[PDB]
DNA sequence: GCATCCGTGAGTAGAGGAAGCACAATTTAACACTTTTGTCAAG
DNA sequence: CTTGACAAAAGTGTTAAATTGTGCTATACTGGGAGCCGTCACGGATGC
């Protein structure tokens, strides 16, 4: 099973809300090139490559681990969509 | 009305139905312009009515209209939209999909509950657009087009293409499917593991849910593409996450024939 | 004659 | 005339048109009965309707009568030779002006289109349409490499001068879609015909130098 | 705007003629020799659109510059060839014919 | 499938139909599958 | 009133789902005359149109969820409530 | 390797020719060798005598004789050139001018009659085909009871299929008997009057029963003259036609009295005479002679119906599923029926041709147009349901296909409209149709196999042999008898003990009308020839069949057909006795015609010097590709100078070892679970099987390409392919085809072909691309044939046919066709399907090294590990007994023949195991080795389980385990023994045609459909996987809304979506949001073509254009 | 009630798949012929 | 680089020629040919 899946399901009132949050966070990570992550350098997911240990390219794995930490706020009508995207672009140029 | 791989032409049955309606309609216009008697006009109008009926719904009234030289009824608009082979059930409620494969399944006892054995050659073709990007990222190929040309020939594939392939599938999952999909667990998400061979390795504990033994079953592999599709498969459709039966609530992935006997 | 058979219906009509 | 591509009622209605024509042109002064003269027109109408409406891809009367004559000659040779005749024998029996090539071309012309809904096998779930790929719409790979080529060409043209890149994109029709001429391109910039082919050639040469130095554009040539 | 409802209703003859880009007057499909679609037929380019993108039948306009244009020599609108999947015709019946769905 | 309160947004109607129709091939067949069909 | 699964499904308010099930000629004939409008409420209608089905992650209860980290959320709130 | 034979039943007759159902029937239909004046009125000779003479009513076209010429091309030439192996047919016809009285005779060419090969198959368009025999209701008169009203019966008269209407005689509640023809009911009183019957005649014959006759005495029409009664009947049948005597008499004559339209058939006529106790002069319902109608069968049918309702002892109802009431139409009857239909079309054409055009100067050659005859014959041998693609995976596969009986086909039942009664095993199938052999699924009970000893008689009724028993002795007189004749006797069983020929058992198990009974020796009248007559050839090849459940014996016999030939195939250790006969009757091997000496032996041919002195050379079929792609080759089994007797084997055919059928390998099998690799029918094999090339098969794949004529120019098959390096063209010869012997992999070119590019200006980006590099676009493009993914091998043959070649009838526009044969030697791999004769099947899931497999104490590792859990549920105990017998024969170095139901019993198997132990363990003692410590532990555990008697010595306890088929087995990984004794033995396992190599398929993007723009289907077309309704339901239940939407739109038919998704992925981005599918656009337009205004609206009921403005008129 | 008509009947996969002629009218290929384009110098 | 040439590709009539559409034929002929039961069985709606 996915690591901390029991904790992930318990943080949301509906199992499909968890999927929406994880999928939306994964695209936020992909859109900004993982530069908007809330994971410390010792907490970034890693993959084993022949050359060496490199960052995990799967954003869904990153999004699930970010939600486990608890530094992400999710919900409905948190911020306007246009205001959210523009502010993230400003703070995280891409 | 398409020419085919050779030189001959292939056309649909609607063209024949349209042609008859036009032929009868034009002939009626000529007959009316010539002041034809009522019997000739009445017969032509009746034939025009039947031509319209055959086009809209062939065989509903009277004998079905058949192509001369054969006894097969022509396919009308009603036949296209209705039936098991109609537009709804064959092309709308169900479709053939890209990024999909199929192979014989064998038992993998060393696999985890969330893992499956995906052959390298299947994964290369299934994850081809992702693989081409990865080879472009590394030094395997200069661009996507050169990468695709490299993968066209089996003998032109180097050993680094495989190394890029496991980097591609890292974290991603695929959907294993066995027909008939009687219940919802007839499709389950597994983390692919690249294996040498041509057969899919299936976990023993998911056999009962899939109703799949190993006397020659085959399964379909599907690759969810975006983050929404991957998240749904990894969270909701993962095999290790569906352990209880939605019908009764009792465990569905539980010890089986050989496991029960040993314990 | 036969309503469902156009050929027989036509032959009846021309027979009058 | 049944079984020749037209239904029985279609043949009757076409013959009715010939019967109407027979009445108009009939003359009773000759003391000939109507059926003697009407039989010509009715049969003429039915045959013309068969030559004009029995094929999905319409074939003119002169070629239809040629196809019919070709089939008749082939049958006569087949029954006399006790085997299917070759194209040379059919051409020889047809007469002057006929060779094996012309016979083969006429037979190829006489091929009726096949229905897209004809089933294959006892199972009623497969048709011809399920095995004919669509080769008109570009494939996702073809659309992608076209977009890849376009983005790599616009990037390569950036190294050029502002006017030199404009000239090549205008002489090669990358802007308005259509290839322009040196005089037509000349009216855009007020430049004579001869000067532009030189700056177009010079800009072309500079792209060749850039490509030879980077080789980021050779793969798209196939 | 997003599709939220789908309505089905009877099509009047006026509405049917509004859908059609031209009346199909001949049963001819294509020329048997040149394999080009016949005029006024079931595959006429003047009605349903060009066979290939941005190219008239007579081969005078062959590029996207003349988009939304109808060639005067051939009558074929210079546009995408995919419109042949979406452009309909109509047959003007000499006499009215009942729809079999509302009868049988 | 989770032994917990149903999450809002689940297509229980499809699950209900699949759950009932899945063991249909196991019925003996006014008794067995025909009894279910008429019911 | 009590009816079977076939009669209950064929008498639904959405013609798209009813047409795709059974009696396509009959369902479409009645719907076209009545000018029936399908509101696309169930799952089959969205499947036919290729839309997001109103169940699971496509349900209105969870579809509009927004995710944001501490830094951006504070930045948005601070830069807006400062006025 | 000596062969020990078990059994006590002495078979008095051998198995009949297994292909005589196909061969003898076609010989009787053609009659090509009997002189024309000695030909009997059967087969196509009966077709000529039926349609001819053709009379214009004064021109008569009479038929005198016919002949069949030599085939234009031999069988090998027809296969290579895609021709039909056929013989020209000529008919000698004479034209009689009845006015003048002059006869002109000439021989007309009626066409080509396809010929049957010596094995019993046809070569149609270069492909081997088999005409499957059809079972149907035999024609005649039947009396079934009315289900709606008890105590009432209905008379049914059935002619040959498509040879007249069914006739229904029913006693209506009003009392009048009604007759139903062509869905039209009318009183039989009227037609009975039409055939010259008065009032006193009916009462004198049918009046001796009761009130029944009173319902057939309506005097209102009795006094009515037969002529107007005939007109009145004519009006009732077809209403509307003007009443005319001449038209009326013709219609009634054509309905029940015309031999050319109504045919009761030889089987139907025989049944009618035998049932009603009458003698039909012809095969029609009535005779029309002297300008009046005379009755044949209506009165005897009506007499029987009245007597049956009355309740006389001698009248009984007919079971329509009774095998005496069901007959077989073999290839001869089916071909003759289609020949007769085509001849009728030719006769009609002659009749309408002889009424116009130079009436005086007419010749039979001019009048006869033979095309309708050839077209009907060609249609039957090509597009008929019973004309099936020959299944020739192995010689048994072809042998089965010829002996299959199908209830389907034109004139038979329907796959879905068939009830349980037609699919069930009737009591009369005993000895005539195999009960267990049938395709499980939608064709169960509809397609069946003929029994081993069963043969079809002239009339089409299956007969089975029985030994005559008189006075209690069983004689050698064998009677072939049908089901209706079989019901009259008490038939004993073949297993009844005999003291010589006298029946010894006082209580004899017998059958009376299919019911099991116990009778005395003096009550026995017939005896079964052998237990083998009850089962088909395939089922007779399953040893210990009596220990297998019928549901699994069905699978075992069916899978024997799917076994592929192996390069080292070996006959099974445990046999049934038919292995030699199957190969002999399949014509796959080569045998000496008579006594002689072999002069020359070679891999290509064998020359044998016979006693008479003639030199006969037999070419050997070498590496020939079957219909299923398997390699069919014959390997010589003789040496130069070897003396051979008549019938001696000269060369093995495919899947045969020394004349014995060899469909698989004999491998050492251990029945035990192994680390979950045996889970759910999965099979574990040793790597030693691959080292010594077991389960290794040769498969040949055929690739075809044609050089076509095109408007822009001709396609050229050449080595000069544009824009290709030398590496791609390395294996192509100067002619552009791959050289013979080259190894080809996926993507490699088999033949180089260039096609002229369609005239189309390039995109401006391409024009700049060519301008930059200074390369002129060519006029030809690569359209060469390449190896499809997952295929390849060694090029072994290249076939090039060119236009104008003798016998090559290329389609118009095709200059030449090139065929490339690529052969690959397939070894056993993971995913390949193995099976045995007892229904145990599974795919290889693991290949272990020799050091990992469990091994015997002497060091011999097992070859195959089977899961014991597959035995209890399937109840197929024969594999266990075969394993025990194989273990005994493995150490004794012998094979066994145990016939089904009379063979090796456990006492006989255990006495062989005792001898096998003395060479298994006695050899160990001689070598100076005692009992292993590990063996002692297992014996200690075994005695705790009660498998061995406590207190015995370790050697004695080991012998006790061996007598049970169990041995002490060691684990190759740990070295420690298995805690319990394991059943280890030698079992015959077959490698099936279903291989993972030909079933693996994957696709990212590929060809798309024309109308729906969805991906195609099938591995050959590189298509996607069908995501049907149930798959969509699974995603809906999971709540995967986005996963479902992608499959519906992004991956299937969203042209903009799929192009952007692929472009986004290769750029390293996420796929975009999808759009409306093209299928919905097709649905909307197709709905608009039905005059239905389908409009997509928004939240505010305003129209939304999903066609992007491409369908709106400005 | 009693007939009559009408629609329905699992899912994937595979491999196998008989007229003929005359004459006017409308395209079409060949042939010049003239702009119309591509080109190459004056330093 | 503007200017003046020159050879070749492209657009413009012109016409004999294949190519296609239309008309006509006068002994008398005057209502079709194919099929044909293991008809599939069972609900359900509508007519009468
Ligand atoms: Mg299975
Ligand atoms: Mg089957
Ligand atoms: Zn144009």
């Amino acid at each position: 099973a996915e690591p901390g899946i029991d904790k992930l399901f318990g943080m949301v009132d509906s199992k499909y809300r968890l999927t929406v949050v994880v999928a939306k966070r994964a695209q936020q990570l992909l859109r900004h090139g993982f530069k908007n992550t809330v994971l410390e350098p010792e907490e970034r997911p890693k993959m084993q490559t022949l050359e060496g240990l490199f960052d995990d390219p799967n954003a869904v794995t990153w999004a699930m681990k970010e939600l486990l930490t608890g530094r992400l706020v999710f919900g409905e009508n948190l911020v306007p969509e246009d205001r959210l995207q523009k502010e993230m672009e400003r703070l995280y140029p891409v | 009305m398409v020419q085919v791989d050779g030189g001959r032409f292939a056309t649909s049955d609607l063209n024949d139905l349209y042609r008859r309606l036009i032929n009868r309609n034009n002939r009626l216009k000529k007959l009316l312009a010539q002041g034809a008697p009522e019997i000739i006009i009445r017969n032509e109008k009746r034939m025009l009515q039947e031509a319209v009926d055959a086009l809209l719904d062939n065989g509903r009234r009277g004998a079905p209209v058949t192509n001369p030289g054969s006894d097969r009824p022509l396919r009308s608009l009603t036949d296209i939209l209705s039936g098991k082979q109609g537009r709804f059930r064959q092309n709308l409620l169900g479709k053939r999909v890209d990024y999909s494969g199929r192979s014989v399944i064998v038992v993998g006892p060393q696999l985890k509950l969330h893992q499956c054995g995906l052959p390298k050659r299947m994964a290369l073709e299934l994850f081809k657009p992702f693989l081409l990007k990865k080879m472009e990222e590394k030094g395997i190929a200069p661009n996507v087009k050169a990468a695709r040309r490299m993968l066209e020939r089996q003998r032109d594939i180097k050993d680094e293409v495989w190394d890029a392939l496991e980097e591609v599938i890292h974290g991603k999952v695929v959907l294993l499917n066995r027909a008939p999909t009687l219940h919802r667990l007839g499709i389950q998400a597994f983390q692919p593991v690249l294996v040498e061979g041509q057969s899919i390795q299936l976990h023993p504990l998911v056999c009962e849910a899939f109703n799949a033994d190993f006397d020659g079953d085959q399964m379909a592999v599907h690759v969810p593409l975006s983050s929404f599709a991957q998240a749904e498969a990894r969270i909701q459709m993962l095999s290790a996450h569906n352990l209880l039966s939605p019908a009764s609530g009792e465990p569905l992935a539980k010890p089986s024939r050989d496991i029960i006997l040993g314990l | 004659i036969s309503t469902s058979d156009p050929v027989r219906q036509y032959l009846h009509e021309i027979g009058q | 005339y049944t079984g020749r591509g037209l239904s029985f009622l279609d043949l009757i209605q076409e013959g009715n048109q010939g019967l109407i024509r027979a009445v108009e042109k009939f003359e009773y002064k000759r003391r000939f009965k109507f059926s003697t003269y009407a039989t010509w027109w009715i049969r003429q109408a039915i045959n013309r309707a068969i030559a004009d409406q029995a094929r999905t891809i319409r074939i003119p009367v002169h070629m239809v009568e040629t196809i019919n004559k070709l089939s008749r000659t082939a049958r006569q040779l087949q029954q006399e030779l006790g085997r299917e005749p070759t194209y040379e024998e059919i051409a020889e029996a047809m007469g002057p002006g006929w060779d094996a090539k012309r016979v083969e071309e006429t037979l190829k012309i006489a091929q009726e289109p096949v229905s897209l809904e004809t089933p294959i096998g006892d199972e009623k779930d497969s048709f011809y349409g399920d095995f004919i790929p669509d080769e008109h719409l570009p494939s996702p790979v073809d659309a992608a490499t076209q977009s890849l080529l376009s983005e790599e060409l616009e990037k390569a043209l950036s190294k050029l001068s502002e006017r030199e890149a404009m000239v090549l994109k205008l002489r090669k029709g990358l802007i308005d879609g259509r290839e322009h001429t040196l005089e037509e391109v000349g009216a855009f910039f007020g430049v004579t015909r001869e000067r532009i082919r030189q700056i177009e050639n010079k800009a072309l040469r500079k792209l060749k130098y850039h490509e030879s130095r980077t080789r980021k554009l050779r793969d798209f040539l196939d | 705007k997003e599709v939220r409802k789908v309505r089905i209703a009877l099509a009047s003859p006026e509405k049917i003629r509004s859908w059609s880009y031209g009346e199909v007057e001949k049963p001819e499909t294509i020329n048997y020799r040149t394999l080009k679609p016949e005029r006024d037929g079931l595959f006429d380019e003047r009605i349903f659109g060009p066979i290939k993108d941005y190219e008239c039948a007579c081969g005078k306009y062959k590029r996207q510059r003349f988009e939304g244009k109808v060639c005067e020599r051939c009558g074929v609108e210079v546009t995408k060839s995919i419109v042949r999947r979406y452009r309909m015709g109509h047959i003007e019946l000499a006499t009215p014919a009942a729809h079999i769905w509302f009868v049988k | 499938s989770m032994a917990r309160p149903v999450s809002i947004g689940e297509a229980v109607g499809i699950v209900a139909a699949q759950s009932i129709g899945e063991p249909g091939t196991q019925l003996t067949m006014t008794q067995g599958l025909p009894r279910v069909i008429e019911l | 009133l009590l009816m079977g699964v076939t009669k209950s499904a064929l008498s639904t308010k959405s013609w798209l789902s009813a047409a795709s099930f059974q009696n396509t000629t009959h369902v479409l004939t009645e719907a076209a005359i009545a000018g029936k409008k399908d509101e696309l409420i169930g799952l089959k209608e969205n499947v036919i149109l290729g839309r997001l089905i109103p169940a699971g992650t496509g349900s209105d209860f969870v579809r509009f969820t927004q995710v944001v980290d501490q830094k951006t959320l504070k930045a948005i709130e601070e830069a807006r409530k400062e006025a | 390797m000596e062969i020990k034979r078990f059994g006590r039943i002495r078979e008095v007759i051998p198995l009949p020719p297994l292909t005589e159902i196909q061969v003898e029937s076609y010989r009787r239909a053609l009659q090509a060798d009997v002189p024309p004046e000695k030909r009997e009125n059967v087969g196509i000779q009966a077709a000529f005598r039926e349609t001819f003479p053709i009379e214009e009513e004064g021109l008569v076209l009479d038929f005198l004789e016919y002949r069949l010429g030599e085939p234009p091309f031999p069988q090998d030439e027809c296969r290579e050139k895609d021709l039909t192996y056929q013989a020209p047919l000529y008919a000698r016809l004479q034209l009689i001018h009845k006015d003048t009285g002059l006869i002109k005779e000439d021989e007309v060419f009626l066409g080509h009659i396809p010929l049957m090969t010596e094995d019993g198959s046809f070569i149609i368009n270069g492909a081997d085909r088999v005409i499957v025999s059809q079972i149907h209701r035999s024609p005649g008169v039947y009396f079934t009871p009315d289900p709606a009203r008890p105590g009432r019966y209905i008379a049914s008269i059935i002619p040959l299929p498509k040879r007249g209407p069914w006739i229904d005689l029913e006693v209506e509640p009003n009392g009048v008997v009604s007759m139903k023809v062509n869905k039209r009911k009318f009183p039989l009183v009227l037609l009975l009057r039409v055939l010259g019957y008065d009032q006193e005649t009916l009462a004198r014959e049918l009046g001796a029963y009761g009130e029944l006759v009173q319902g057939l005495m309506d005097e209102s029409v009795f006094a009515m003259r037969p002529e107007e009664a005939l007109i009145r009947l004519f009006t009732l049948l077809r209403p509307g036609d003007p009443p005319k005597r001449d038209k009326a008499v013709a219609y009634v004559y054509g309905l029940i009295a015309d031999p050319r339209r109504y045919d009761l058939g030889e089987a139907g006529r025989y049944k009618a005479e035998e049932k009603l106790g009458i003698r039909l002069s012809g095969r029609t319902l009535a005779r029309f002679e002297d300008g009046e109608f005379k009755d044949e069968v209506f009165l005897p049918t009506l007499r029987y119906l009245f007597a049956l309702t009355a309740g006389v002892p001698g009248h009984e109802v007919d079971d329509i599923d009774h095998l005496g009431n069901r007959r077989i139409r073999t290839v001869g009857e089916l071909m003759t029926d289609q020949f007769r239909v085509g001849l009728a079309r030719l006769a009609r054409g002659v009749r309408e041709r002889m009424l116009m055009g130079s009436e005086d100067s007419l010749t039979p050659a001019k009048l006869v147009n033979s095309r309708p005859l050839e077209a009907a014959i060609r249609e039957f041998f090509s597009r008929s349901q019973l004309s099936q693609f020959k299944d020739e995976t192995n010689p048994l596969s072809s042998l089965r296909h010829k002996r299959r009986i199908s209830a389907l086909g034109p004139g038979g039942l329907t796959r879905e409209r068939a009830g349980f009664d037609v699919r069930d095993v009737h009591r009369t199938h005993y000895g005539r149709i195999c009960p267990v052999e049938t395709p499980e699924g939608a064709n169960i009970g509809l397609i069946t196999s003929l029994a081993a000893y069963a043969r079809v008689d002239e009339l089409g009724f299956i007969r089975t042999p029985y030994r005559r028993v008189v006075g209690g002795v069983v004689t050698d007189e064998v009677v072939y008898m049908t089901a209706t004749e079989e019901d009259r006797y008490t038939i004993a069983q073949a297993n009844t003990p005999l003291e010589g020929n006298r029946i010894a058992a006082e209580r004899v198990v017998a059958r009376r009308k299919g019911e099991p009974v116990i009778v005395s020796p003096e009550e026995v009248e017939f005896m079964d020839v052998s237990p083998k007559q009850v089962f088909s050839v395939n089922t007779n090849l399953i040893p210990f069949l009596e220990h297998d459940d019928a549901n699994r014996a069905l699978m075992g016999s069916n899978m024997q057909t799917q076994a592929v030939p192996l390069i080292r195939a070996q006959a099974p250790v445990v046999m049934t006795g038919l292995e030699e006969r199957v190969v002999r009757d399949s014509l796959a091997a080569l045998y000496a015609e008579e006594d002689g000496e072999v002069a020359k032996v070679d891999g290509n041919r064998i020359v044998v010097r016979y006693e008479d002195g003639r030199l006969v050379e037999y070419p050997l079929r070498r590496f020939y590709r079957s219909n299923q792609g398997t390699a069919l080759d014959q390997r010589p089994r003789v040496v130069v100078g070897q003396r051979v007797r008549k019938g001696d084997l000269l060369a093995d055919g495919p899947a045969s070892e020394n004349g014995f059928l060899a469909l698989g390998q004999n491998v050492l099998v251990a029945i035990m679970p192994f680390d979950g690799y045996n889970f759910e029918d999965a099979i574990v094999i040793s790597e030693e099987l691959l080292k010594r090339d077991f389960y290794t098969s040769i498969h040949i794949e055929r690739y075809e390409i044609e050089a076509r004529d095109t408007k822009l120019g001709p396609e050229r098959i050449t080595r000069d392919i544009p824009h290709l390096s030398e590496a791609a063209l390395r294996d192509l010869d100067e002619e552009g085809v791959v050289r013979i012997g080259a190894e080809v992999k996926p993507g490699d070119i088999l033949v180089g072909r260039t096609s002229f590019k369609g005239e189309s200006e390039p995109t401006p980006e391409e024009r700049l691309l060519r301008s930059i590099f200074g390369e002129k676009a060519r006029d030809v493009k690569d359209t060469s044939l390449r190896v499809p993914p997952g295929e390849g091998g060694i090029v072994v043959r290249t076939v090039r046919l060119r236009r104008g070649d003798p016998g090559v009838e290329l389609k118009p526009g095709v200059r030449e066709v090139v065929r490339v044969y690529v052969a690959q030697k397939r070894k056993l791999q993971v995913g390949d399907k193995l099976a045995n004769r007892h229904g145990n099947k599974g795919v290889v899931a693991k290949i272990l090294p020799v050091e990992d497999m469990p091994h015997l104490p002497d060091g011999t590792p097992v070859d195959v590990i089977l899961n014991p859990l597959g035995v209890p549920s399937r109840m197929n105990l024969g594999q266990i007994l075969e394993t025990h017998l194989g273990l005994a024969g493995y150490f004794l170095g012998q094979r066994y023949i145990s016939p089904i139901f009379d063979g090796a019993k456990e006492p006989e198997i255990k006495e062989l195991l005792a001898q096998a132990f003395e060479v298994y363990f006695g050899k160990r003692k001689g070598e100076g080795f005692g009992v292993d410590k590990r063996e002692v532990e297992v014996l200690r555990r075994a005695e705790k389980l009660g498998l061995v008697t406590p207190g015995k010595t370790p050697e004695e306890q080991l012998k006790e385990l061996f007598l049970q088929g169990k041995v002490v087995l060691y684990d190759g990984r740990t070295g420690e023994p298995i805690e319990g004794p394991i059943v280890v033995g030698q079992m015959f396992i077959m490698k099936l045609y279903h291989m993972v190599e030909d079933k693996m398929h994957a696709r990212s993007t590929g060809p798309y459909s024309l109308i729906t723009q969805q991906p195609l289907g099938g591995k050959a077309q590189f298509g996607g996987q069908r995501f049907g309704e149930m798959e969509v339901w699974a995603l809906e239940a999971y709540g995967a809304a986005h996963t479902l939407q992608e499959m519906l739109t992004l991956k299937s038919d969203d042209i903009e979506g799929r192009n952007a998704a692929y472009e986004a992925i290769i750029k390293g981005e996420d796929v975009p949001e999808p759009s409306v599918p093209e299928s919905f656009r097709v649905l909307v337009k197709e709905l608009q073509a039905l005059a239905l205004d389908v409009q997509t609206l928004d939240e505010k009921d305003n129209p939304v254009d999903i066609f992007e403005g491409l369908a709106s008129k400005r």
